[PDB]
């Protein structure tokens, strides 16, 4: 990489938009990526920092760019409850269907943590609610060994 | 500060379906990636 | 928690129907023992 690519994965991950502007016009590297192949958005959508994802995205960050298991922002994003940057990544055209090296999608994630607005926005976007990971289990199959009696109405 | 860690989930439903012990599962992944002191051997009258 | 106990897996029957432990138990965040209870002025109450 970079001495750069490696502030802005720091200054992404540590929400400080004003280090963020600043190596944007310097031309920090967005496609930057550490050893376990998490880009500066990967981190952004992680930690929940909006303002630096939509930035990113600005700036040409891969809206599906995926770390060495597969992983894309979009699972981050819906597995950790951020609602707002689930809903940019996907308007910026992020993989809804996206499957991991174990067949997990953002859906399953979102299911697996009763996300209920982020499982809604999925769904929206086109999210297969019949996908199955490595093991033939559905997002449905989730909120029924969960015990998630309202995730389970929404997925019918 | 945080660093990424390896995060491995055991699926417990399938571990019983094909007829493997959990316990056999976790002591082949403990033993073998970070080491397992078994118990005490005798080198040249010094207990090792 | 108590949704993460329910969901611990006993077995998994001959058709593939799982018996969770929320099925042959009920699962809540109670006392160690329930033998000492205090009250103060009538009202409830605990201390040291």
């Amino acid at each position: 990489g970079s001495d750069l690519g490696k502030k802005l994965l720091e200054a992404a991950r540590a929400g400080r938009d004003d280090e963020v502007r600043i190596l944007m016009a310097n031309g920090a590297d967005v496609n930057a990526a550490d050893v376990v192949g998490w880009t500066p958005l990967h981190l952004a959508a992680y930690w929940g920092h909006l303002e630096i994802v939509e930035v990113l995205l600005k700036n040409g960050a891969d809206v599906n760019a995926y770390d060495t298991l597969g992983s894309t922002p979009l699972h981050l994003a819906a597995h950790f409850g951020h609602l707002e940057i689930v809903e940019v990544l996907l308007k910026n055209g992020a993989d809804v269907n996206a499957k991991d090296d174990n067949g997990i999608t953002p859906l399953h994630l979102a299911a697996n943590r009763g996300h209920l607005e982020i499982v809604e926005v999925l769904l929206k976007y086109g999210a297969d609610v019949n996908a199955q990971d490595k093991f033939g289990k559905t997002a449905f199959d989730i909120s029924i060994n969960n015990g998630n009696e309202d995730l389970a109405e929404i997925l019918q | 500060e945080d660093t990424p860690q390896f995060k491995i989930d055991i699926d417990q439903e399938k571990a019983q379906a094909l007829g493997v012990s959990i316990n056999d599962i976790n002591t082949t992944l403990g033993a073998a990636w970070g080491g397992s002191y078994v118990n005490d051997f005798i080198d040249r009258g010094r207990v090792k | 928690s108590t949704e993460e106990f329910g969901k611990i897996l006993l077995k998994v029957n001959q058709d593939g129907s799982r018996v969770l432990l929320r099925d042959v138990a009920k699962i809540e965040l109670g006392g160690e023992n329930y033998d000492i209870i205090a009250e103060f002025n009538g009202q409830p109450a605990s201390g040291l």
